């Protein structure tokens, strides 16, 4: 398949969507709700690009790159001004209710939301109203829960239920009061619940065992090992 | 009003005492004759072609062709499990037409679902009805029992070997369930988030099976088409939209109500001749043509016909064609605040722009109503209308949410600027840190 | 210590008969439990989940999604006044003020004797006869602030 | 005036750094801004924070 991104021609797989094809090419599109192992659902609307009908098109239309196939002869723009504005606006909408928590949040320095906030170039707050808050749940010895930091990207429930087959996690409530967690306090019963701390792009689900002796990612010494 | 069967196919069977018409009275008034003709003399493909040739459009608010929607069902004969769903949710504010249709003429809906299910080869049908319509549920269940007793529902209908079962599914009170894919999700017992298209419900809808979702009024328009012919339905009005439509006016008018009119009737004819005009001492300020999710229009727009393309070229949507009048005593900021509170609290929460941008507009409108608006608030509202349009959100709930806000800002900007009375302040002063004084 | 009654369970299986997947009876099961008990308590989620063969997280997500499925206790009579746009034009705010004066509660609260629960609700599909409100199963139209104290006394 | 005799004594631990007052910024408190709950500040008590609305609430 042949796609044209910002005037540059690329050869991609036609069975891929535009987000995974462009990320495979080294291009940077911000995204939250898509994961390579979970597929695309088009929830967060962060991955917006401008698709044109053909080469001689100037208006275009904003589409979600995760929900758009990378078919042959596709024409898209990532660095289009309207697409950049919409992606920054999506970051801004996520930031209206986000708590002032980065110094005391275990995801800081390892946070996908921080990275995409910086990537969209959004650094000025004009929202002046109140922020919604949530009570937290006890999720057992491994996973710490902080629902204030949720951006409602649905990654946790999709991984836990659709991928891992777990049954005790879900989404509850409605419009901006969507709550991700268990129906009551208790330990997460899945044997693969620990992948939530990497699946969740924010600091909602955090490694509690790490949190006891917390340090930031840049301060770690890593090695490639085998479990 | 003189209601003949040829000019008022949907409302001529209505009684004077507003009582429901049961099976004997319905069948005396040429009831289940279109069903008899469809099930004993026509192929399902022939019925789909006749519905498409009649030009029947969707009455749920989108105005899409019913025959074109029915033709998207697969021709694969291996798929023999098919569903017909009747969107009796009707949760759009300003809309009260399906309540009239199902409270007093339930057998019209039953016959329409029977004909459409035979056309679509749908073995099952569900009436997705809102829970607040208790009398409609009682009447629909009684009519379904009467039709099953008479052999019009169940196994071997009219001796033709066609099996069809009709159920009533009462809702649990959310506006987003009226959206067709969210309706399908709600029927499956899930949270009523909408689904992404493609694939359409005609290919994989309810429980993965081929499914067609249609409004109550569309299904009520079907039996008149199949009982009187395509050329009768095409000759009701000389407009691009064939057939009749339940139109009305609500608000502070003298006679708020609902009347069956052909497409092309102007809004001033509905407002003055049928609704009786405004009340005494009230001056007409604005109107909404088709429910809470349609753009406001001014007094100068009252002269154009109530058609899809005529209202669409005016900057609004025909919608349900149940218009609402706004007098001069209504503050537009307060009205749009009420509308946006409804829309923000009826967000399903799936996608970011609706879920996290409608409450911001609500808070801005609350500040404007209280006189605590700040500079940049109207610009924020305009950018919210720009960025919540079609394609930017996952479903069409948020474009409908931002239509009245942008129309009221366009036509009544002086009321929104009156709410801005304090300078912009997002930061408090921190002692010891000199602020960066931006210009 | 919740236990589904025989009538509740039988109604749930009869609802399960009408669908090709028993998950589709979750909303009706919640409404059956709510109609019997006034609201859906905490153990009813697990009871409905084990009857239908779906996880309790699914049942709780459905119950907390839909506004008419009550997951907190309500009074013996639930007043639901329409706060939508046409009833706003027709003057629902006077009705809300009269209800607040008579019941001495805020919306979303229950009276001290547990008799009335005041709730705003979306449009009731009765906009030509507004302002409208719903008491437990009855719709009252053409409401005036003067008729609110008289009409509220019909429900004990 | 931080001159020292031994270089090891130039390693200042927490007891040598923590002072008795606010220093150059007399009023700022980060924990009045953070959404994380501590003693004396529950959820919804921080600046520009609404009270939490539980998902089982009766309001739409
Ligand atoms: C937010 C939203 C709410 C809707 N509510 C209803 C409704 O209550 N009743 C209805 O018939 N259509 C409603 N619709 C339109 C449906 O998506 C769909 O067009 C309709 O149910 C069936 O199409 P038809 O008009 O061709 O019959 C709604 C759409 C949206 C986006
Ligand atoms: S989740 Fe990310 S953006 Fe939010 S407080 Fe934690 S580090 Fe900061
Ligand atoms: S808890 Fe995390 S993974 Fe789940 S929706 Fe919220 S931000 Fe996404
Ligand atoms: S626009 Fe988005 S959040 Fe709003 S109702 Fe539709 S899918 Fe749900
Ligand atoms: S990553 Fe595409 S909409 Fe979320
Ligand atoms: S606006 Fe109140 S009943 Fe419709």
């Amino acid at each position: 398949a042949t796609i044209h991104v910002d005037g540059k021609e690329y050869e991609v797989n036609g069975a891929d969507n535009l987000l995974e094809a462009c990320l495979s090419l080294g291009l940077d599109i911000p995204y939250f709700c898509w994961h390579p192992a979970l597929g695309s659902v088009g929830a967060c609307r962060q991955c917006a690009v401008k698709q044109y009908q053909n080469a001689e098109d100037t208006r275009g239309r904003l589409v979600m790159s995760c929900m758009t196939p990378a078919s042959d002869g596709t024409f898209i723009s990532i660095d289009d001004e309207e697409a950049k504005q919409f992606r920054e606006s999506v970051v801004e909408w996520l930031m209206t209710n986000h708590p002032h928590d980065c110094p005391v949040c275990e995801e800081g320095g390892n946070c996908h939301l921080q990275d995409m906030t910086v990537m969209t170039g959004h650094s000025f707050r004009r929202y002046r109203f109140t922020k919604r808050t949530h009570r937290n749940q006890d999720l057992g010895p491994f996973i710490s829960h902080e629902m204030n930091r949720c951006i409602a990207c649905y990654r946790c429930v999709r991984y836990y239920k659709d991928y891992a087959g777990g049954t005790d996690l879900g989404v509850y409530g409605a419009h901006d009061n969507v709550y991700f967690g268990r129906p009551e306090d208790g330990t997460l019963e899945s044997e693969f619940s620990g992948n939530l701390v990497e699946i969740c792009p924010t600091g909602v689900f955090t490694d509690k065992t790490h949190s006891e002796r917390y340090n930031r990612k840049w301060d770690m010494q890593f090695a490639p090992s085998i479990c | 009003i003189i209601r003949t069967p040829e000019t008022h196919p949907l409302t001529w069977r209505l009684r004077d005492d507003k009582q429901p018409v049961w099976l004997d009275e319905y069948r005396s008034k040429n009831g289940y004759e279109g069903a008899r003709k469809a099930l004993t003399g026509l192929s399902p493909d022939e019925i789909v072609n006749q519905v498409k040739d009649a030009g029947l459009k969707g009455r749920g608010g989108a105005g899409f062709s019913t025959g074109l929607k029915w033709s998207l069902m697969p021709k694969d004969e291996s798929m023999n499990i098919r569903y017909l769903l009747c969107n009796a949710d009707e949760m759009e504010p300003g809309t009260y037409k399906d309540r009239l249709l199902m409270e007093q003429l339930p057998h019209l809906l039953v016959e329409g679902m029977l004909i459409s299910a035979f056309a679509l080869k749908a073995y099952r049908g569900y009436i997705f009805l809102r829970g607040e319509y208790i009398e409609a549920a009682v009447n629909l269940r009684r009519a379904i029992a009467e039709a099953t007793e008479a052999g019009l529902l169940g196994k071997n209908i009219m001796g033709t070997g066609f099996d069809f079962e009709l159920f009533v599914h009462t809702g649990a009170g959310r506006y987003i369930c009226g959206e067709e894919t969210a309706l399908i999700n709600s029927l499956e017992g899930r949270r009523a988030n909408p689904r992404s298209k493609p694939p359409f419900p005609a290919t994989s809808g309810a429980w993965g099976k081929p499914t067609c979702v249609n409004n109550v009024e569309t299904l009520c328009n079907v039996p008149a088409i199949l009982a009187n012919g395509v050329e009768w339905y095409q000759n009701i009005s000389k407009s691009k939209d064939a057939g009749t439509k339940l139109m009305g006016f609500s608000g502070r008018v003298k006679n708020p109500g609902l009347w069956e009119l052909p497409f092309g009737t102007t809004a001033r004819e509905i407002l003055e001749d049928y609704a009786g005009g405004m009340r005494d001492g009230l001056k007409f300020k604005a109107w909404q043509p088709g429910g809470a999710g349609t753009d406001f229009l001014t007094e100068a727009h009252l002269d154009l016909p109530m058609e899809f393309e005529s209202i669409g070229k005016a900057g609004s949507r025909l919608g349900t064609a149940l218009a609402m009048a706004v007098d001069h005593e209504i503050n537009m900021v307060s009205l749009v605040r009420n509308l946006e509170e409804f829309f923000a609290r009826e967000s399903c929460g799936w996608c970011t722009p609706c879920r996290d941008g409608l409450p911001w507009s609500v808070k801005i409108l609350r500040a404007l109503e209280r006189g605590e608006g700040q500079p940049g608030d109207i610009e924020t509202l305009e950018q919210l209308c720009r960025f919540l349009g079609p394609g930017k959100t996952f479903c069409a709930h948020a474009p409908g949410a931002v239509e009245p806000l942008q129309s009221a800002i366009k036509y009544f900007r002086e009321e929104f600027e009156a709410g801005i009375k304090q300078p912009f302040s997002n930061t408090h002063l921190i002692n010891g840190i000199q602020p960066n004084l931006l210009k | 210590a919740f236990e589904l009654s025989a009538a509740e369970r039988e109604a749930i299986e009869h609802e399960m008969h009408h669908y090709e997947d028993p998950r589709a009876a979750s909303i009706e099961a919640l409404k059956i439990v709510q109609k019997q008990r006034g609201w859906v308590p905490d153990g009813a989620i697990h009871a409905i989940a084990d009857v239908l063969g779906i996880p309790a997280s699914d049942v709780e997500g459905v119950a907390t999604f839909y506004s008419q499925i009550f997951r907190q206790p309500v009074g013996r009579h639930v007043i639901r006044y329409c706060d939508s746009v046409v009833c706003h034009i027709n003057g629902y705010q006077g009705i809300q003020a009269a209800l607040e004066k008579k019941l001495n509660i805020k919306p979303g609260q229950t009276t001290f004797d547990g008799r009335f629960t005041l709730l705003p609700t979306c449009c009731l599909g009765n906009c030509d006869k507004g302002p409208n409100m719903m008491i437990d199963e009855d719709t009252h139209a053409h409401l005036t602030p003067e008729a609110i104290p008289e009409l509220l006394e019909r429900y004990k | 005036e931080m001159g020292e005799y031994k270089r090891q004594d130039l390693v200042y631990e927490k007891e040598d750094l923590l002072i008795s007052g606010p220093g150059k910024y007399p009023e700022y408190n980060f924990y009045r801004m953070a959404g994380m709950a501590i003693d004396g500040k529950d959820k919804g008590e921080a600046e520009n924070e609404a009270k939490p609305i539980d998902v089982k609430s009766l309001l739409p």
